[PDB]
């Protein structure tokens, strides 16, 4: 004849979460940028024998 | 599919409540609480 409870009282849990992030960066661009591919010498010949 | 139907999306303040009570007036419940607003920064134009 005994009956159960409508529900059981559970235990409560507290959650504490921490997220930490640090970012650092450097960027350098120094100097002189010369050309590396340049035209060279040329030579041509032409003649009419007849 | 495809790449028409029109749907409506709720926004604002929304609550849902499902309580249960014991003989000692202990309350076991599930609660949803939502607060949302329209943000112009992330809106697209299509």
């Amino acid at each position: 004849l005994a009956t159960p409870s409508p529900f059981d009282m559970e235990k409560m849990v507290w959650l504490d979460v921490n997220i930490l992030e640090i970012r650092k960066s450097v960027l350098e661009n120094f100097g002189v940028d010369w050309s590396k591919q340049i035209p060279g010498p040329f030579a041509a010949f032409g003649k009419d024998f007849v | 599919a495809a790449g028409q139907n029109v749907t409506y999306k709720d926004y604002g303040i929304k609550l849902e409540f499902e309580p249960r009570v014991d003989d000692d007036n202990n309350v076991s419940m599930r609660v949803l609480a939502d607060v949302s607003d329209i943000d112009p920064a992330t809106s697209v134009s299509l």
